[PDB]
């Protein structure tokens, strides 16, 4: 919108091509409704006002973001989102910084893409009862902040596998390696 | 398959007219997951009834999982010492229910929890006079979520302005657009 | 009650499952936060993204008459 | 304590997500059947396939450490 690009311009107070940088980078990563923890350090930094400061931080968020959606890797794509008479020295700034990060912000939000409940940590013993062998499989499973409410985000899993039903998992674990190959057949 | 050997002989001998019958009450049981009726009309005992319960299954689950073709099915039966009338019956059940089968497992989801009603209605505040204030209407969506683990909906309410569900709409618009992406 | 406070999504395709060599059925993944801080995690079939997203228009097709007909009413 | 009983799993590519529009990211879904006490739990997991391979090579590790046992 309008508004997003006038607030852009903000940058042009900006003390090094760096805090233009950094900005853009810190601009993608948080959330959209988190970005505000830098508001007053963003005003200092230009000196602007607070509410500038968040359409500004707003205005590069949605601008990082939807460069990283259509993984936009020329200069004239990224340029012909901008207006004709927005500046030009500016643009060419924000779409060097661009390309410089895209590969990095579009890793970033693919590491951070939505899951079920995601393996972070594995581990194993083989233990003998009272004889005969079992295997104690320790599993740390990482679930959403946003969606585990208060619980923890890092929970373990501890699993009894015996010789039998290890042997009906790695005939699971089998058909899932071949799988991985016989995709496109015929 | 040396386990087989014993099922092949207990199936051939069972009664060819009570056939069909147990075999479209296993298809039914497979889209998910009266022993006494059929320990008595088979003349097995319970362990030794599941044996062919568990071979019947795991003929079905095979045959689904590789999406055998009729003539490729009886080309296996064949192979594996069964007689013809009793595949004639596995290939007629299969050949009419098999790609309706296939397909729920094509469908079957595994994730815990599934969308599964979808109501919308919309709520209204009325303005007769010059202004009271000029207020817009609302929408509330009923998301039917299926805990499919217990059978146990969240039916979870969402409410949107016309400035929200447009922004919304737009997104899921997105959606459809990669959705189609795949052709 | 609450309205959205973040929508989210990933659409996928299921190559293959412990019961289907072949399967080749696509599902979108939702996940919705909401303004009172609840947040819900569900898989929808093409089949019920469809019916969400035809309902979508309807109930926007109202909101926009019955706004347009406000104008009617200051006229 | 937690003896898995059976296991599910679905394979497949990612198409798009709300912050890339092509992806084309692999990811393992497994569900794992387990019991405590004659009731059931499912739990679920996501891997990348290098967590496959991980995860399958040393679960193989356990066979060869399973086996030299009688």
């Amino acid at each position: 919108t309008a508004e997003h690009f006038a607030a852009l311009q903000s940058l042009l107070k900006a003390s090094s091509k760096d805090v233009v940088r950094q900005l853009c980078q810190e601009s993608f990563s948080s959330s959209a409704l988190g970005l505000k923890k830098l508001l007053d350090v963003t005003c200092s930094s230009l000196s602007v006002t607070q509410e500038e400061a968040e359409e500004l931080l707003q205005a590069l968020h949605r601008l990082t973001r939807l460069v990283a959606f259509r993984d936009l890797s020329s200069a004239e794509a990224i340029l012909a989102l901008f207006p004709e008479n927005f500046h030009q020295n500016l643009k060419n700034l924000l779409t060097k910084i661009i390309l410089e990060h895209v590969s990095t912000w579009r890793t970033e939000a693919q590491a951070n893409q939505i899951s079920l409940p995601r393996l972070v940590d594995l581990d194993w013993r083989v233990d003998i009862k009272t004889a005969v062998p079992t295997c104690l499989l320790q599993m740390k499973i990482q679930e959403d902040p946003s969606l585990c409410g208060d619980k923890p985000s890092i929970s373990a899993v501890t699993v009894e596998l015996s010789k039998e039903t290890l042997d009906t998992m790695l005939d699971g674990l089998g058909r899932i390696r071949d799988q991985l190959s016989a995709v496109a057949s015929k | 398959s040396p386990s087989m050997k014993k099922a092949v002989s207990l199936i051939n001998a069972i009664d060819t007219g009570r056939f069909p019958r147990l075999l479209t009450r296993i298809l039914q049981k497979l889209h998910l997951k009266e022993e006494e009726k059929l320990q008595a009309a088979f003349s097995l005992e319970k362990q030794d009834l599941h044996l062919v319960l568990e071979t019947i299954s795991f003929i079905l689950e095979q045959a689904v999982y590789h999406n055998v073709k009729p003539a490729a099915l009886q080309q296996q039966l064949e192979n594996i010492h069964l007689r013809q009338d009793k595949a004639e019956a596995f290939v007629n059940t299969w050949s009419s229910m098999g790609q309706e089968t296939v397909e729920k497992f094509r469908q079957r989801i595994l994730a815990p929890c599934k969308l599964e009603t979808v109501g919308w209605q919309l709520n209204l505040q009325m303005a007769h006079s010059a202004q009271a204030k000029l207020k817009s209407p609302q929408a509330v969506l009923q998301l039917g979520v299926n805990n499919e683990d217990s059978k146990s909906l969240e039916k979870v309410l969402v409410e949107f302005s016309h400035k929200e569900l447009f922004d919304f709409y737009n997104k899921l618009e997105t959606i459809q657009a990669q959705l189609d992406s795949l052709t | 009650l609450p309205h959205v406070a973040d929508f989210r999504w990933r659409v996928d395709v299921a190559i293959s499952t412990s019961a289907l060599a072949r399967s080749l059925q696509p599902s979108v993944l939702m996940q919705l936060k909401l303004s009172d801080g609840s947040a819900y995690r569900f898989e929808v079939p093409t089949a019920k993204f469809q019916e969400l997203r035809y309902s979508v228009a309807l109930v926007l097709k109202e909101m926009a008459d019955l706004e347009k007909r406000c104008e009617r009413r200051l006229d | 304590i937690n003896q898995l009983i059976d296991m599910e799993w679905k394979f497949g590519v990612t198409s798009g997500s709300s912050e890339l529009e092509k992806v084309g990211s692999i990811f393992l879904q497994l569900k794992l059947v387990v019991k405590k006490g004659n009731q059931t739990e499912n739990v679920y997991i996501e891997l990348t396939l290098p967590q496959f391979y991980s995860f399958l090579h040393e679960m193989e590790r356990v066979r060869t450490s399973m086996e030299c046992f009688c």
